[PDB]
RNA sequence: UUUGGAGAGUUUGAUCCUGGCUCAGGACGAACGCUGGCGGCGUGCUUAACACAUGCAAGUCGAACGGAAAGGCCCUUUCGGGGGUACUCGAGUGGCGAACGGGUGAGUAACACGUGGGUGAUCUGCCCUGCACUUUGGGAUAAGCCUGGGAAACUGGGUCUAAUACCGAAUACACCCUGCUGGUCGCAUGGCCUGGUAGGGGAAAGCUUUUGCGGUGUGGGAUGGGCCCGCGGCCUAUCAGCUUGUUGGUGGGGUGAUGGCCUACCAAGGCGACGACGGGUAGCCGGCCUGAGAGGGUGACCGGCCACACUGGGACUGAGAUACGGCCCAGACUCCUACGGGAGGCAGCAGUGGGGAAUAUUGCACAAUGGGCGCAAGCCUGAUGCAGCGACGCCGCGUGAGGGAUGACGGCCUUCGGGUUGUAAACCUCUUUCAGCACAGACGAAGCGCAAGUGACGGUAUGUGCAGAAGAAGGACCGGCCAACUACGUGCCAGCAGCCGCGGUAAUACGUAGGGUCCGAGCGUUGUCCGGAAUUACUGGGCGUAAAGAGCUCGUAGGUGGUUUGUCGCGUUGUUCGUGAAAACUCA
């Protein structure tokens, strides 16, 4: 179950730009409604709220999902933040985003789900698949004749590739090499927020 | 009347048996005295694995493998070796290695450059 | 024991079939089951769009 | 008693119950005489009385009437109370 | 040498202490209201151990025997049927199976269960492996035929027949007893050395001509068991003494086994405040939940034991018996009944009546495994393997996307400037996952037979083509705890509420609208168990005024103990070995 309603909205209650390319937030940063302007009172609860609403709705996951993926970062022997900001930037559609094949989070997931890549020469078709250190992703002859996946390659000119991710060739081929490093990821927010409020 | 006997583990699907030495009053999936060997019929290899010296053991105390076990016997090599007519040879076939991802990648890299 | 009759309306009489379930009330000292809202001979109350699957009332066409 | 098995089952148990309390009886009727020989207190007599009794407890342990080593020790148990006697 | 502890609200004009109450998480063999697309996976009488229609849940051997009722073949035919064949077999004798398998937890505070041993005091078909063998004679009967009661089941009388069925005798000195006679051990009697010696006794069935099975006694394996022991595991003095085979010993009986196990004769004792005898509850364990830990609750499924088959007694069988579809007797219930007499135990698989909140279809197969019978072919299997119903719980997928305006209708506010739903939408394109329509079509079966075949699942799963964004979303909350506000309608009325507490005309707390937050094929309510609860405090606490030093003495059981010498290894501590099943949790 996607989410259908607007992706502005959610930027603007929650007062910092999600997609980057929001215009209608920079001309009202205000919160929406009838009465944004009305001072809130400050509280831990409310900064954590919003961190981890952020968080959740900025990369489209599930409530679920994004429970037991923070139950296995913590049981990972691993800091805690560190497990869990690897296992989410691990999923299929952020990792073509990051990767430059997908202009939108939510049409990748899209793509993703309908299935046009091929997973070690067998089609896998899961928006939230699991996607492992040293793995290959192909690209199928459908997808490459496609017109907007066309566009995307020929057009891909977003944010530079990160270091664990990187293209070959014409073909669109994804590697992943070694475990990311919260310094080089760089996400925004933050997650000590997100996993102290979790453990509450 | 201690007879070999496969347990039915595993999924419905693709089920998965082993091999138990047994009473033959004793369950399908209850008491046993130890494991011995398996069987794999979902891959086709069909994989066989028997532990040689416990079966011998067995045979020679005095078991009465039913038929399917005796059957695994002749395909292993372990009834036969036994009753020592033809010898000892091995009917069994090993799965296909699979290739090394390593080397799957080096030559998708050799490829892409 | 004490029953409570939640709503703003309701059809109860002498001989009903009542069905009833816990809950407390601060105000008058000693009920503290309520009878649920719209089952066997107690219907749901009307008028009701909001907040109602508690009272137990069909939804609107 | 319902099917023909059980019923057939019952009949043959019911006769060779018969024949077993015929037995049963004879090995009995043994047993007390040798008790009321005791009593009496015969030698000769209690002599060829014990040999007949074995030579039945033998017969009734090889047939399965009775337990060989119950037999066995019943044999102990006579020869016990005449070597006393 | 490694793993891990959070708070908040609530008494007062204001402060602190103790202490009560409520909330934020997880779980269910769940129920209810609403909603409700698909695929995969587990699970489905916790109450009335209430009463049950119905159909099934245990048979097999002609290579044991007498035989041919029904089939086949060959002789014959009038198509009524007359002979043999054993291919085949009704019913009847004769072996084996039938205590296996499957359900339930009323009874138990007990060796019943786990744990570790003893059994010099034990038994053991079917299997394997050795030793010596496996002579002879005889009576009887089922069956078949005749016949009586009677609708009935079943039953009396006469005639008659075979077997591996039954019964004498042929030896047996590896077997069991009694009298005399040596070596080791200790566990005490006494065991073992198959110690030695004198006497006594101990049984068999054949068929088949084929991958052969049977009959007697003895040695060893392996399973199967039987008896006993130290430790462990609820509450309760508003239960203080209990017992007469009860305690200990001598002669007999007895079982396989040692044994007040029973009987006869002797002595009067044993257990008791380190809780007997009483009263209440409850099957136990590997586990599950919670919890860092100690600790607490619980016995779902699965796995191993204990006990039960309407209630209460008794006995035979067998190597094996609480003998759930074996037997005899006593009580309640039901049914047929020609009124002479008979028939019954679903807590086995389905199903019916009642209970309540609730728990299913009177479904398909031996295709794989287990079990039972037979030399095999072969036969049975409600065990088992599968399907149907239930969003009961777990996992997955679908109801779209790229670009699109300082942002087109309509709605609510408005300080009347104007803002909201809104990249939403109409739009140009896209591939269209699963449904929908066709084709192919599995493994599960190195399997069975000496036949020529063998898949219930299923023609499902799974691949190959066709059409079309075409078919698919709702439920709670928005005063603070506790992420999320405006307008309108009645105002101590009607109403909300887990706590604080909210309406007495201008309610962000009542009802209705827009907007927002949360969740999502699930959303809310109820119940139960743990946590925070250091709020039973051993690890973690107090007793002057908040709950708590009995009004003071004497004194039994126990606890506890000043300084030193020798000795014991009970407490304590080190090393090594056996065991701690499977399953369960963690790592890969
Ligand atoms: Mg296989
Ligand atoms: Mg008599
Ligand atoms: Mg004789
Ligand atoms: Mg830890
Ligand atoms: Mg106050
Ligand atoms: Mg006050
Ligand atoms: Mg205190
Ligand atoms: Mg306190
Ligand atoms: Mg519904
Ligand atoms: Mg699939
Ligand atoms: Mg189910
Ligand atoms: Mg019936
Ligand atoms: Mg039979
Ligand atoms: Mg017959
Ligand atoms: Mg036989
Ligand atoms: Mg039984
Ligand atoms: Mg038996
Ligand atoms: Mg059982
Ligand atoms: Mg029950
Ligand atoms: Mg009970
Ligand atoms: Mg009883
Ligand atoms: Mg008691
Ligand atoms: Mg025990
Ligand atoms: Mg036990
Ligand atoms: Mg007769
Ligand atoms: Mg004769
Ligand atoms: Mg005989
Ligand atoms: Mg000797
Ligand atoms: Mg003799
Ligand atoms: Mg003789
Ligand atoms: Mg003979
Ligand atoms: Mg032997
Ligand atoms: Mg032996
Ligand atoms: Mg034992
Ligand atoms: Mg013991
Ligand atoms: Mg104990
Ligand atoms: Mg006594
Ligand atoms: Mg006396
Ligand atoms: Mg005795
Ligand atoms: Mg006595
Ligand atoms: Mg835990
Ligand atoms: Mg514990
Ligand atoms: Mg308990
Ligand atoms: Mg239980
Ligand atoms: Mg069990
Ligand atoms: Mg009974
Ligand atoms: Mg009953
Ligand atoms: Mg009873
Ligand atoms: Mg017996
Ligand atoms: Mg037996
Ligand atoms: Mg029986
Ligand atoms: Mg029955
Ligand atoms: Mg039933
Ligand atoms: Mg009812
Ligand atoms: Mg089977
Ligand atoms: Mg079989
Ligand atoms: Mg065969
Ligand atoms: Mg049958
Ligand atoms: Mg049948
Ligand atoms: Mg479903
Ligand atoms: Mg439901
Ligand atoms: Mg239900
Ligand atoms: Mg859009
Ligand atoms: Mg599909
Ligand atoms: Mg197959
Ligand atoms: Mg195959
Ligand atoms: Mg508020
Ligand atoms: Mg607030
Ligand atoms: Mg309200
Ligand atoms: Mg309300
Ligand atoms: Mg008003
Ligand atoms: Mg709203
Ligand atoms: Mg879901
Ligand atoms: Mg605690
Ligand atoms: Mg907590
Ligand atoms: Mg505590
Ligand atoms: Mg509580
Ligand atoms: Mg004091
Ligand atoms: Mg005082
Ligand atoms: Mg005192
Ligand atoms: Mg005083
Ligand atoms: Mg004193
Ligand atoms: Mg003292
Ligand atoms: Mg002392
Ligand atoms: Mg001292
Ligand atoms: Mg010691
Ligand atoms: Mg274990
Ligand atoms: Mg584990």
């Amino acid at each position: 179950a996607r989410y259908t309603g607007p992706a502005t909205r959610k930027s603007r209650r929650l007062g910092v730009d999600l997609v980057g390319g929001d215009q209608s937030f920079e001309k009202r940063p205000y919160p929406p409604g009838q009465h944004g302007r009305a001072r809130i009172k400050e509280s831990e609860y409310r900064q954590q709220l919003q961190e981890k609403q952020k968080a959740r709705f900025s990369y489209g996951v599930m409530e679920k999902q994004f429970r037991r993926y923070y139950e296995e970062a913590n049981r990972q022997p691993g800091k805690t933040g560190d497990n869990l900001l690897r296992i989410l930037e691990s999923r299929l559609d952020n990792v073509v985003y990051r990767a430059g094949l997908a202009r939108t989070r939510r049409m990748a997931r899209q793509l993703v789900s309908h299935g046009h890549f091929l997973v070690n020469g067998v089609k896998v078709d899961i928006p939230s698949y699991r996607v492992s250190q040293y793995d290959i992703i192909d690209v199928k002859e459908k997808s490459l004749n496609t017109l907007p996946f066309q566009i995307a390659r020929e057009t891909a000119g977003e944010r530079p590739i990160p270091s664990w991710l990187q293209v070959v060739g014409e073909r669109q081929r994804i590697l992943v090499h070694q475990l990311p490093e919260r310094a080089q990821i760089d996400v925004p927010l933050t997650e000590q927020l997100i996993v102290e409020l979790y453990s509450k | 009347a201690v007879k070999i006997k496969l347990t039915r583990l595993g999924k419905i699907r693709n089920p998965q048996y082993r091999i138990i030495v047994a009473d033959a009053r004793t369950r399908r999936d209850g008491r046993a005295i130890e494991v011995i060997g398996r069987y794999h019929p979902k891959e086709e290899p069909s994989l066989i694995q028997i532990d040689s010296e416990r079966a011998q053991y067995w045979l020679g105390v005095g078991a009465q493998p039913t038929e399917p076990v005796l059957a695994l016997l002749k395909i292993t090599g372990d009834w036969q070796k036994f009753k020592g007519l033809p010898g000892a040879e091995g009917t069994l076939k090993v799965k296909e290695p699979k290739p090394s991802k390593l080397d799957l990648f080096n030559a998708a890299l050799a490829e892409a450059e | 024991v004490t029953a409570y009759i939640p709503g703003e309306g309701h059809n109860l009489q002498e001989h009903s079939m009542v069905l009833v379930r816990g809950g407390r009330v601060k105000d008058l000292p000693g009920v503290r089951y309520k009878i649920i809202r719209g089952s066997l001979d107690t219907q749901g109350v009307k008028n009701r769009k909001q907040a109602r699957s508690r009272y137990g009332a069909k939804k609107e066409k | 008693a319902n099917i023909k098995s059980q019923i057939k089952r019952i009949r043959t148990n019911e006769r060779r119950r018969l024949r077993n309390q015929s037995v049963k009886s004879s090995l009995r009727t043994a047993i007390r005489g040798f008790r009321e020989a005791v009593d009496a207190g015969d030698k000769d007599k209690a002599s060829e009385l014990l040999h007949a009794t074995s030579r039945k407890l033998d017969k009734a342990a090889s047939k399965g009437v009775i337990h060989p080593n119950q037999a066995a020790n019943k044999k102990s148990a006579l020869a016990l109370a005449l070597n006393k006697l």
